[PDB]
């Protein structure tokens, strides 16, 4: 699926 | 930092472009920068398959964080011009979000 | 919300897409998918003026989050390709975020 967040990072 | 290499062959044509890294622009599940970046890539890998009869070799780290589209069929022109669009839409992103995206060309 | 209204002619041209909904209040999800969908429309004008020598009237009202793309050379098919592929774009985001955002044929 699509994902908005794929180049985000978790910290 | 999102940092994107292109590579363009002798004829002008885009072979590979490799995303890499975060944005780093704001918190998990509200970074507008990667927002921006991730549904011009996976839009325009879509609309490649979608739209044409070209099937790109796409590689990529699940997780977040890489992916890699390689051109096949460099010479098919409908796939070429999607590949520059989303090259043209990312540089959009990257002249006014100065610091989380990096475009650089070999 | 963001709505995408898409006008297509007898032919199959893509004449008309409008978004709105753009600078309004939305809901949880609303910033990364108006971001999203901003990102790819505006790349997509930006290509569609660099790449091609279509030249659509074009309305943005920052203000009012309206943006208007009307096109004026239906018959570009470099434009009309980059039109579907920002359609295929904007339904990928729809596909996995329909409650932020609704696009609508016309
Ligand atoms: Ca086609
Ligand atoms: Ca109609
Ligand atoms: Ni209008």
């Amino acid at each position: 699926k699509l994902n908005l967040q794929f180049f985000a990072s978790k910290k | 930092m999102i940092t994107v290499d292109i590579t363009v062959n002798d004829e002008g044509k885009v072979t590979d472009v490799i995303m890499d890294g975060h944005a780093d622009h704001g918190e998990y599940g509200h970074d507008i920068v990667s927002a921006g970046a991730s549904a011009v890539l996976f839009g325009s890998v879509n609309a490649i398959i979608g739209l044409t009869s070209e099937r790109p070799d796409i590689n990529y780290d699940d997780q977040g964080g890489h992916f890699h589209i390689r051109s096949v069929d460099t010479n098919n022109d409908e796939a070429q011009l999607i590949l520059q669009t989303m090259l043209v839409s990312l540089q959009t992103i990257e002249e006014e979000y100065n610091e989380n995206i990096r475009l650089n060309y070999k």
